């Protein structure tokens, strides 16, 4: 299930792709949590 | 299609006679329940959006697999097409009331209907149970007293709620 | 003679020229005589009936006098404003 | 048939609409109209033969010759004339089908739409049928606003048949 | 082997949308036989169409079809084969085909059958030859068949002049038998029993069209004919 | 098309207004005469076939060329459609006299009537004496007090018959 | 224009007829209810200045986000009120055409007729104009069959932007 | 006009053909026809006003009230009778414009057409019409296929009268 | 349409009139040669189609601008529609030929036909010469003496030629 | 088909009418033409063993490369020669249908109806077929009327493969 309406169908190895390429982008939404540090004064 | 005072002609006429008294007589009965019959049908054309809507909503609530994705009613064209057959037949139920019979709701809207939805794949029992939903959401309409005189109704109330069954009885 | 029977509008005379000249209680064209003006909603020079708010073209329709037959109907092909402006000077140069 | 509620619903239906305020205004103008109508039919049903026999008289009067030339379109056998009489009848009858109703819709569906080729087939004439709907117009001995609904759909028999 | 040749559009009423939910007392009547009607609302969707296709001039006995009436009455044939019946009937060719030429009996059949006038003057130039090579029953059938019509009124309707009036006006376009009648001005001169083409308004030495003045005793008539009750 | 309660409406929004109180006194004017406008408008339909074939009887008596060979209501299917045109005019006539003006009679029968007549060569001032005849066979009819309670009815036949006489400066 | 003047003329000229009394008694039933429809729209038209600014107060309470968010379309600036205040007296406007012509003629001419491509357009929620109108259904005043008329035209006029 | 030249041209008209040998051969037909039927044309134009004068005295034997009941639709006056024997002079004439051109053409133009309309309105009888056809029928003394061509003209007018 | 015999009969209802001895015996005039006529359009007939693609192809011989880049009788579509109009105007002539008068030939097919000319581009001079060609083409087949018995047909053969002639000056 | 007779019933059927003398005048001149006709078709059926094979080498004398160049559109076999004599043998037998029923009428439907289709697709061309039409008209040696409505008909047959 990825939103109540809309859904994969995926191969239970093929499953494992999908689930661990989205965690490779939960490790770039933890780096631009750093952007909020910088607000004020960024490239001086 | 025919008005309560023409149904009693078009059976006169194939006998030759003339109408009686009695049957007269129970003509004008029918014209003092006049205004009373009016106020029927103005108490449901008045809220005419939100019988439909109410009752759809509360029909996709019991019924969550007609608006799941592969349902009869998933698709928003698919949508609006349910939301216009309840329109429909709740606005040809209101044509059977200030009429007094059934017969402008049976030829132009109910003759091909359960032959239609077989054609379709439409659900015919599911459409039964959103018809008898905006039943009891407009006979509890015509209950209501607002800005209306105190008097008796409830006759007419009986014979609101049988056009509802005639239309649910009708597309299963 | 003067319209004086109700049987003669059908005989004799046809119908007043002019309103002035309606019968006792309605207009030229027969209906009621209603003032023409009601109380303006939203006064505000903005979003409002100013001065020079542009005429409705369902005014004369809604008139009758837009059909050629009736007598509200004028024709402007004759009119001052179907002149030439002489003072405008393309129109002096090439007539002269 | 063309009754003032079949008509208000057609043009509801036609507009794809609820029964607004213009059409229940106009089933309450039937409604108004059906106490002085429904007395019209009434006293035309009790007096029914005494104003057949008197219309099929009146017309003997005024047309003589239909009593008397041979054949088989005239009352001058007493088979032709239990046919005329039957004939003022009919034409009584939905009168009376007109006034409970309201509008002339019982008689353009059982009875004008077709008479043209009846009357020419059968060499019938329309102007023994006027002078019957006349005598009716003139004894049915209504008054008031009761005679002015009588009168109104005698007079669209007429004017079918002139 | 011979297309119709290309004519242009032309900005017209009904190729572009009314925004009109709810429509009023201009909303011409749509006659159909996909309401089941009966036999007294039968008869009305017959005479509709004899007006559409004839004038209303044109509705004497003489004229009605009583066959193909009764092939409707017993769902033989549709609503278009009714409109179809009616243009090659025999009254129809007698007193209106007669007495036009090709171009003006295209633009007859376009505003009677497509419930449209016509878009230029090239339109009745590109028709009127499908007439004088295939005849009146090629005509009819290559004019029912297009999208307009199929669209518009499908097999179960009948054609109307469609969209006439403007929603807020209460003067519209011309109807489409007043605009074109049987015959015009050529078929006019000798050919249909005419004389002199004019004629001025008709004198007499007893007025007739008096209009009355400001003191005349009949514009305070109202109330003479009885006096008001009351103390 | 317009009635006459229609036409002050189109009115007072084209200059965005409400109706002020001198205005609802005047429809309400409009309002009392109804009763009397009814029965003018069912004297004129109950007796139509009389008004139309009365004032064309008259109408060839006193212009007998019309009929005559090589005349324009000679050969009979004229002589039908010229009983016709005076039966529609009466037909519109009598809608202008409920809806209390001329617009329904403007555009839809004398919108283009005038030049309709000039390409069949039809005489256009002698359908102006056959309207004109039709005009005091109601007006003389209007008058009439057969069927009719006591009172007053002589402001609305000035009205009818001023409907009947635009109709008859248009044809011309 | 949906009178019941106008819409009797339209069916009896969609079959080429004269006025019979299917027709008259349209007619006539819209002078009986002329009589309360026309208190309602006096009364209405009186208390006009009184229910428009009334009426844009409780839009602006139950939506305050109108007054606050920044763009054209809200009520946020003096042009974005002075345009609020106008709509609500073309809707209060319509429903007193509709009370002197009985049906609602007015109402589908200038105002429903392309309601929903306007309000798309220019994103104007429906949502405000029905609690407008929910205002001057509730605070008009009247009673009787006088607010019956009019009630009768607020719900109309619900009925098409829900 | 319907005649069998214009209905073989009408024919190869309607489909865009050239007149092959189907539409000579009618022409043909026409041709050896022709000689017994323009003697008839020319043999009743010359006994035309013993053939008209003598068929409404012949309608006056057999309805004998049309020249006593008062009123414009019957020969009762000076008037009624002179239209009277213009209307034989009508149907007679144009009994003899079919002959001349083959078939029933002229008389469906001229006179049919819109004739039970007229018939109606001006209240006249089509039974006093057929009478003053079988006098015409009888009375013409013409034999052979001359007779045969003209009494299949005046069958034609009472077929259609009736 | 008319014939020769309807015209005759149109002329005197417009009068009142019965048909004259004279009108009767040239009636029949154009009976007794009636198998002169019905063998000229029986050569026309069988050779229209050599009448048609010999006249065009010696139109653009003498003509060569109307099939040259530009003129307009350059094209598949407007070369074949050159020849078809040739074959509706040799139509029209045989219709005229065996009713006796030019009225099926003006009506159906020359009226408003120089304005349509006009308004395409077409030349209308050179459709003259065209059906100038088809004139004396099918006058030399007409006087041909071939399965017929020898007599006059000069008059006939002569009013042929006057129906094209028609024809030719009604279209430039 | 395309008979006078069925020509004329079908006339009087799409006018709803009985039939009138227009139609039995139709019905005659097929009737006169019929002896004239009725001997030709007897005359070229039992002459068509000569009509044929001397027709199908008055095409090969005018087009010598029908027999010498390969493919299945020449008749360079003696399957294409067989059928090649063939098709002459239908455009004989229709001319004789046409004979006996008088009109153009059988060869319409059963030959002329998609024809050009036919040649156009395999290959075959009409001036072959025009070549045998002119030598049976040149030699079916008949004369008078016999002779002039059996010409009637085969230039019928080449006035539609050009
Ligand atoms: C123009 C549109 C139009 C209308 C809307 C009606 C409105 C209307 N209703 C009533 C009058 C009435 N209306 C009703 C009807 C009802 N009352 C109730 O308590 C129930 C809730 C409901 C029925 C289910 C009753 C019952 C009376 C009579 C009072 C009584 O005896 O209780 C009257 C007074 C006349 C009479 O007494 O009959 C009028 C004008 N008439 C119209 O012309
Ligand atoms: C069904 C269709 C229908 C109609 C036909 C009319 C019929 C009609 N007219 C009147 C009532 C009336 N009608 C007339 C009219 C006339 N009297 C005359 O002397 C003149 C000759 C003529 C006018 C030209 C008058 C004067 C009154 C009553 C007085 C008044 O209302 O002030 C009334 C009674 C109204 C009352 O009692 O006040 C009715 C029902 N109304 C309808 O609903
Ligand atoms: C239905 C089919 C049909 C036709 C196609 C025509 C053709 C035709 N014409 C004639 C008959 C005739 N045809 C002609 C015609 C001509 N003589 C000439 O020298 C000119 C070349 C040519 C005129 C242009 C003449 C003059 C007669 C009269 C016979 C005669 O004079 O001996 C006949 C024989 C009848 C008779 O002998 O009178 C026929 C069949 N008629 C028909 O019925
Ligand atoms: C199936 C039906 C059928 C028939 C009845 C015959 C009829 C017949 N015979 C011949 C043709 C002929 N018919 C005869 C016959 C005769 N000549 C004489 O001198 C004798 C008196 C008589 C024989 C008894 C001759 C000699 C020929 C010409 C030679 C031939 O064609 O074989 C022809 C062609 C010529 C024409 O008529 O146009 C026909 C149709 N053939 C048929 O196919
Ligand atoms: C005579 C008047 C009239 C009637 C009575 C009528 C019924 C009608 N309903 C239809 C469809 C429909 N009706 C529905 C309704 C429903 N489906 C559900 O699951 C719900 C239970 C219910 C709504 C509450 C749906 C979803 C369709 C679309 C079916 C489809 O197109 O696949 C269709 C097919 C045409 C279309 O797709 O719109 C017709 C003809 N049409 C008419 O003109
Ligand atoms: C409900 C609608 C309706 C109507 C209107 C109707 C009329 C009608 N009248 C008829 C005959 C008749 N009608 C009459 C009547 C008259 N002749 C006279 O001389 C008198 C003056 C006049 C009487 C007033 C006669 C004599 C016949 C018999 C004609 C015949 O048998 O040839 C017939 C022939 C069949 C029959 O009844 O025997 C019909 C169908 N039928 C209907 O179903
Ligand atoms: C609903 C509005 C409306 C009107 C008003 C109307 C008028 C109208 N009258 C017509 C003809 C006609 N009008 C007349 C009338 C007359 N001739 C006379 O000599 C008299 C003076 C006069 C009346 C007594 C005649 C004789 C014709 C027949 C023309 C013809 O076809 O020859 C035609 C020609 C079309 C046809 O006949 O098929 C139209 C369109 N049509 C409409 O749709
Ligand atoms: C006679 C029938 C009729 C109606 C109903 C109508 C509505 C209408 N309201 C409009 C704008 C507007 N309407 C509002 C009103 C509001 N916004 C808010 O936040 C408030 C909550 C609400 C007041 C209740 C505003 C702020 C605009 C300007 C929007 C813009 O210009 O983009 C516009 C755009 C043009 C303009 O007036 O500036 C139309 C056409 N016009 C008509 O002619
Ligand atoms: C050419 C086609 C054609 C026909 C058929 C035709 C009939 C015809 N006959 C008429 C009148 C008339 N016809 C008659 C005839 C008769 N009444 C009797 O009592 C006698 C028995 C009978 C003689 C047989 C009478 C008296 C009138 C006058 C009716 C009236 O003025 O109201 C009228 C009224 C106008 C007039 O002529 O004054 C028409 C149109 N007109 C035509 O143009
Ligand atoms: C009333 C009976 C009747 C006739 C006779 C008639 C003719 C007619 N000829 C036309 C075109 C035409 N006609 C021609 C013919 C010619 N141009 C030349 O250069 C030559 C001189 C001549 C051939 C001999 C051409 C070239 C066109 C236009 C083709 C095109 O523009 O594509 C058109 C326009 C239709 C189309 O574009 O195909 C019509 C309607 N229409 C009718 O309804
Ligand atoms: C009853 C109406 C009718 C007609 C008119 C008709 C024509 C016809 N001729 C054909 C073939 C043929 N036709 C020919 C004839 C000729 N080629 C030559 O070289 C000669 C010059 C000429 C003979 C005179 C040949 C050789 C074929 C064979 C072509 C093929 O099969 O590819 C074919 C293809 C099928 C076949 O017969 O094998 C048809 C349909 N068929 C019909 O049913």
């Amino acid at each position: 299930e990825i939103v109540p309406g809309s859904y994969m169908y995926l191969s239970p190895a093929e499953a494992a792709e999908y689930r661990a390429q989205q965690a490779a982008v939960s490790q770039v939404s933890a780096a631009f949590s750093a952007d909020v540090q910088s607000k004020m004064a960024q490239v001086s | 299609m025919l008005d309560a005072f023409a149904k009693v002609v078009a059976q006169a006429d194939a006998r030759g006679e003339f109408l009686s008294n009695t049957q007269i007589d129970a003509l004008s009965k029918m014209v003092k329940e006049g205004n009373q019959r009016l106020d029927i049908v103005n108490k449901v054309t008045s809220n005419a959006s939100a019988i439909v809507t109410n009752s759809a909503r509360a029909l996709f609530a019991e019924q969550p697999q007609l608006i799941q994705p592969g349902g009869n009613a998933y698709t928003s064209r698919r949508m609006a097409a349910c939301l216009r057959d309840m329109e429909i037949v709740l606005r040809y139920v209101s044509y059977a009331m200030i009429a007094g019979d059934s017969s402008v709701l049976d030829d132009r809207c109910l003759n091909g209907l359960r032959e239609t939805y077989q054609a379709l794949g439409t659900p015919g029992s599911s459409v039964a149970v959103a018809i008898q939903k905006m039943k009891d959401a407009s006979v509890a309409l015509a209950n209501d007293t607002t800005g209306t005189p105190i008097g008796d109704c409830s006759s007419l109330v009986a014979e609101l709620a049988g056009y509802f069954d005639r239309a649910a009885v009708s597309v299963v | 003679d003067k319209a004086r029977s109700r049987s003669d509008w059908g005989n004799r005379n046809v119908l007043p020229a002019s309103e002035g000249d309606a019968v006792l209680g309605r207009t030229a064209k027969g209906a009621v005589a209603v003032p023409e003006f009601g109380i303006p909603q939203l006064d505000d020079p903005v979003l409002g009936f100013g001065p020079d708010s542009m005429v409705d073209p369902r005014i004369a329709e809604a008139d009758g006098a837009v059909w050629r037959w009736d007598a509200g109907f004028v024709d402007e092909s004759m009119t001052l404003a179907s002149c030439a402006d002489i003072s405008d000077e393309a129109v002096a140069d090439e007539a002269f | 048939m063309k009754t003032p509620i079949t008509e208000a619903i057609a043009t509801a239906d036609n507009q794809g609409r609820f029964l607004s305020n213009t059409e229940l205004q106009a089933v309450n103008g039937r409604y108004q109209r059906a106490t002085a109508s429904l007395t019209a039919a009434k006293a035309l049903t009790g007096s029914a033969q005494r104003l057949i026999t008197g219309a099929a008289q009146a017309v003997y009067n005024k047309f003589p010759y239909t009593t008397q030339m041979p054949g088989p379109a005239y009352a001058s056998s007493a088979i032709g004339k239990a046919k005329c009489a039957r004939d003022i009848g009919y034409y009584l009858r939905m009168v009376t089908y007109c006034l409970v109703v309201g509008g002339t819709g019982p008689m353009d569906e059982y009875l004008v739409a077709g008479l043209e080729e009846i009357n020419r087939s059968f060499d019938l004439s329309p102007s023994w049928y006027i002078e019957a709907l006349q005598y009716i117009k003139n004894s049915h001995g209504l008054s008031g606003q009761v005679a002015n609904e009588a009168n109104a759909y005698i007079d669209y028999a007429i004017n079918t048949l002139s | 082997s011979i297309p119709i040749l290309k004519y242009s559009l032309s900005t017209q009423n009904q190729r572009v949308e009314s925004f009109e939910v709810n429509p009023g007392d201009e909303q011409y009547r749509i006659y159909s036989t996909d309401s089941l009607p009966s036999s007294s609302e039968v008869d009305q969707i017959i005479w509709a169409a004899y007006r559409q296709i004839f004038s209303e001039h044109q509705i004497l006995k003489s004229t009605k079809q009583p066959f193909l009436e009764s092939q409707l009455r017993f769902n033989q044939i549709s609503i278009k084969d009714f409109i179809k019946g009616l243009v090659l009937s025999a009254p129809f060719r007698d007193l209106n085909y007669n007495v036009n030429n090709n171009y003006r009996f295209v633009e007859i059949c376009v505003q009677r059958v497509l419930g449209r006038d016509i878009y230029n003057e090239r339109e009745k130039i590109a028709w009127s030859i499908i007439i004088a090579t295939q005849g009146l029953e090629g005509f009819i059938d290559t004019l029912l068949n297009t999208q307009e019509y199929l669209s518009n009124f499908g097999d179960s309707i009948v054609p109307f002049q469609r969209r006439r009036i403007i929603p807020q006006r209460s003067k519209g376009e011309m109807p489409f038998n007043l605009k074109t009648p049987r015959y015009g001005i050529e078929f006019r001169s000798k050919l249909a029993a005419t004389q002199f083409s004019w004629a001025s308004p008709i004198r007499r030495f007893r007025p007739q069209e008096q209009q009355p003045k400001a003191g005349d005793p009949a514009l305070f008539l109202n109330m003479v004919q009885e006096m008001g009750p009351g103390l």
